[PDB]
């Protein structure tokens, strides 16, 4: 055993040293584990405070203080403002203060400092964020499909047969990609679409947000899209419309977020105007002059 | 001040309470009652061929046979156990890890990078699931058959223990200086 | 053998990608090269210099160089290998001529009561240190003992001469009497006689005097010509405002030396806010002379970076006439008192004169 001494210290040392820079990889992963938020903590009856399901659309915004540091810059500032039932008001404010903040936090995303986010004029400030968020369709600027089955892509959880989920995906945009599609409603997306469209990513967003039946749909302005894209975008909010009778979209594209029914700029942390006529921003002088 | 980044419990009570009770008990007992039985059974070779110098030679046989066969099935114990218990751990971890990173604000995955996220559940888990278990296996064979053979060596030669403090000494340094720059 | 030989296959397909540096900061890290210490000791570590023996050929510097226990050492060793060599030599020969064999009464030893080696030793110790303890003398039977009695005479003789003159030079020393010359902290700037002046103040603490004390002036800075030279240690000298525009120096009390800044001068765009930590500047200051009680040149070094000036104050007095002597108040030598300065550079300080005159 003093012969092979000289043989076990070293691999004593040896696998010491990998065994520490091994572990080195599990306090890293102890690490990500040590960012607990997000808490589905709904401090009210969830089937008897709401109703079976929120569908009216007349979420009024009563003093939403949006904050999400709380460090140095609110941009809310108790916005008093009602959207009427039906009353699809396409309100798109100054681009560098409330422009994309104001839709990403309008699904209690962001620290509420004070208020209520009424919800049909209930408090949706004590609503189940697994049930809440799911009931209210959005979409986005940067479109991205995750891959899969084109049934689990537009709605796995719903799982909706031929006779809805493909009537209402033909029928809203891509019925020559329908009938190109190999499989139809159940073709994997392959690789989430790497060849498929840009237009149509959209298109089938406002298709899949048609699957989820909320009546309410947020809508942003694409980041690129051609005109004849443009037109195709614009007759699916035509078709929105006509269905869904409810949408929030805040357009970038100013040159085309004129069509719509009210309007709501937040200059500088601030609500400068609002009028729910269209009609009202533009006979006026600053607000047009924004708006233009 | 952070160079010192070894962590005797800090990290490694994590891996094995993850693992388990249940699984840490019987890992540690077996490597110990293993390296028993090699002890026993060296010393019993000893024996036996000290009383076969000055020459129930077939008991010392029957005994050494006995003897081997343990430290064969103990050996596959151990074996078994450790892999086992490594792949128990990576299991829950690899749970818990997707498990918080779904209940977690936007503000998170805005603010931390998407490479910082990928690279430490991809490539860190990959580390903890097919190479910390045999590591550790040698790490543990490595250290308690060094403990072995000294206390063997003691056994023999009380004297030895007396310059052994003084050469553990230099003994600890050498460890100290290498772990330090090798990281 | 965790990867003795299992970590040749590579996956290639890692997920490894960029991450947080985390580096320390460089500041902290970062600290002023002093080139030379407040006490001498110049912080200037050399590289890359080729050894041809120079440092060892020159023996006697190295000797006198060495601390004091270190020459003990090589004291005692040159002594005792000596001692022990001719000591070998004397065994040896007695132990050739048989006369430590046979204790024959006829026989005549070529060396008296030789018995062992011990006696050999210290008849080698008695011969090179001349004892002489007459119980081991050279008797006329072998010439080779008279041979070796010559040569190790001649040895110790050389030895002793050796050290002898070794041991005058490391009396003769004068180094820690540079360390009785004390120089100011940190250094002043005031303006004297309107003119702004870089002062400093120095003292002698012992009672003996320094003989032809000189005092240097330079101040190291990276300086850059118009023609792309980078010189990394532009050593430009100063002159110490005398009275006949010298270096010298007479110092019984503490001195202020003080150095009137001109176009001339390096120090002529000297801003009270560029006179911050980090800043390129060294003053260094050289006071050299002859130590009167031993005759030998020394230097008393300091070096004044420049957070260690203080703009806009200046010294206390020192010197006050208490009794029929002067008395000389070391408890206030560093004291330094703030004073109404121009907190701009000394060149608008020139340009205001100049101005004003026209004006
Ligand atoms: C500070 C102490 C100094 C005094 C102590 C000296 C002891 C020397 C070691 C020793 O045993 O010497 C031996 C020699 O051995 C050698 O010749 C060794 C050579 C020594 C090399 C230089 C010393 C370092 C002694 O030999 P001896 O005594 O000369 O033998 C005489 C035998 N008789 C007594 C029968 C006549
Ligand atoms: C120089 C520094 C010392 C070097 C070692 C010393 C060598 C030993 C010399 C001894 C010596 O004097 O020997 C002489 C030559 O030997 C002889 O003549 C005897 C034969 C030697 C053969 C070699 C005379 O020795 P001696 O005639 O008195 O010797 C007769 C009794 N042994």
């Amino acid at each position: 055993y003093a012969l092979m001494v000289s043989n076990y210290l070293n691999w004593m040392v040896r696998n010491l040293a990998d065994m520490e820079i091994q572990l080195g990889a599990v306090k890293r992963i102890h690490a990500l584990l040590k960012t607990e938020a997000e808490s589905y903590e709904g401090l009210l009856a969830p089937s008897l405070i709401p109703k079976n399901w929120p569908d009216q659309g007349k979420i009024q915004i009563q003093n939403l203080s949006v904050r999400y540091d709380s460090s140095l810059k609110p941009v809310l500032k108790h916005v008093n403002t009602l959207i009427s039932p039906g009353q699809k008001i396409g309100i798109c404010g100054r681009t560098g203060s409330g422009k994309s903040s104001f839709s990403l936090a309008f699904f209690r995303m962001v620290d509420m400092f004070e208020g209520r986010i009424i919800i049909d004029g209930i408090d949706i400030a004590k609503l189940p964020l697994h049930t809440l968020r799911s009931r209210l369709s959005i979409i986005l600027q940067d479109p991205v499909l995750f891959s899969g089955t084109i049934r689990f892509n537009l709605d796995p959880e719903k799982k909706c047969s031929d006779s809805t989920l493909w009537e209402a995906l033909e029928i809203a945009q891509l019925k020559l990609v329908v009938k190109a599609l190999p499989g139809g409603l159940d073709a994997i997306i392959t690789e989430g679409g790497e060849n498929f469209s840009q237009g149509q990513r959209q298109l089938f967003c406002l298709a899949r947000a048609f699957v989820r039946k909320t009546s309410i749909f947020i809508m942003d302005e694409a980041t690129a899209s051609i005109d004849m894209a443009t037109e195709n975008i614009l007759q699916k909010v035509v078709m929105t419309a006509f269905a869904d009778r409810t949408v929030v979209t805040i357009a970038h594209r100013v040159h085309t977020i004129l069509s719509a029914d009210l309007v709501m700029v937040l200059k500088r942390g601030a609500i400068l105007e609002f009028d729910k006529p269209e009609t009202l921003l533009s006979q006026k002088d600053s607000v047009f002059a924004s708006f233009v | 001040l952070h160079q010192r980044a070894k962590i005797p419990w800090r990290a490694c009570t994590k891996y094995l309470s993850s693992a388990g009770i249940l699984l840490l008990s019987l890992l540690v007992f077996s490597q110990l009652l293993k390296h028993m039985v090699l002890v026993a059974i060296d010393y019993w070779l000893a024996k036996w061929t000290d009383s076969a110098l000055v020459l129930d030679q077939s008991v010392y046989a029957m005994v050494f046979t006995l003897l081997c066969s343990l430290g064969i099935v103990l050996c596959l114990v151990t074996s078994v156990t450790v892999e086992w218990t490594g792949l128990k751990v990576a299991k829950r971890l690899h749970r818990s890890l997707l498990n918080r990173i779904i209940l977690a604000p936007m503000r998170f995955f805005e603010t931390t990078p998407l490479g910082s996220i990928l690279n430490r559940f991809s490539s860190d888990c990959n580390t903890i699931d097919q190479h910390i278990p045999s590591t550790l296996e040698c790490l543990s064979r490595s250290t308690l058959l060094c403990v072995s053979a000294l206390t063997v060596i003691s056994y023999v030669t009380p004297v030895f223990l007396v310059a052994l403090l003084p050469l553990a000494v230099v003994c600890y340094f050498i460890q100290k200086y290498f772990r330090v720059a090798s990281r | 053998m965790l990867s003795r030989k299992g970590i040749i296959p590579e996956e290639y397909v890692l997920t490894r990608l960029a991450e947080d540096p985390t580096e320390p900061r460089y500041r902290t890290r970062e600290r002023r090269a002093r080139f030379v210490s407040k006490k001498g000791n110049c912080n200037v570590a050399h590289k890359n210099i080729r050894e041809q023996g120079r440092f060892l050929q020159d023996v006697f510097t190295t000797l006198v160089d060495l601390k004091w226990p270190h020459t003990l050492l090589i004291f005692t060793m040159s002594f005792l290998c000596s001692w022990l060599l001719f000591a070998m030599v004397w065994w040896l020969i007695a132990f050739a001529h048989g006369d430590l064999a046979p204790g024959e009464g006829t026989n005549v030893p070529c060396v008296t009561s030789i018995h062992s080696f011990s006696s050999a030793f210290l008849f080698s110790i008695e011969v090179q240190v001349t004892i002489g303890f007459g119980g081991r003398m050279v008797t006329e039977e072998c010439p080779l003992a008279i041979l070796i009695l010559i040569v190790q005479n001649i040895v110790g003789l050389m030895i002793n001469a050796i050290m002898l003159g070794c041991i005058f030079m490391k009396t003769a020393q004068a180094h820690r009497r540079a360390e009785t010359l004390i120089f100011s902290k940190h250094a002043v700037i005031t303006l004297r006689h309107g003119r702004l002046c870089f002062m400093l103040r120095v003292g002698d603490l012992r009672k003996s005097m320094i003989i032809s004390a000189t005092i240097h002036m330079q101040v190291v800075r990276k300086t850059t010509s118009p023609e792309g030279e980078v010189v990394p240690l532009h050593q430009v000298d100063i002159p110490m405002e005398n009275g006949v525009g010298g270096n010298s120096i007479f110092l019984v009390a503490p001195l202020i030396i003080y150095h009137v800044i001109d176009s001339n001068s390096p120090l002529y765009d000297l801003a009270p806010s560029d006179l911050h930590h980090h800043q390129d500047l060294e003053i260094i200051v050289i006071l050299e002379g002859v130590v009167e009680t031993t005759g030998i040149t020394t230097q008393a070094r300091t070096s004044y970076l420049a957070d260690e000036i203080l703009w806009g104050q200046r010294f206390v007095p020192i010197v006050a006439e208490e009794d029929g002597r002067y008395s000389v108040d070391y408890s206030k030598f560093g004291n330094t008192v703030k004073v109404p300065t121009p907190l701009c550079t000394a060149r608008q300080l020139d340009e205001d004169r100049s101005l004003l005159d026209a004006l």
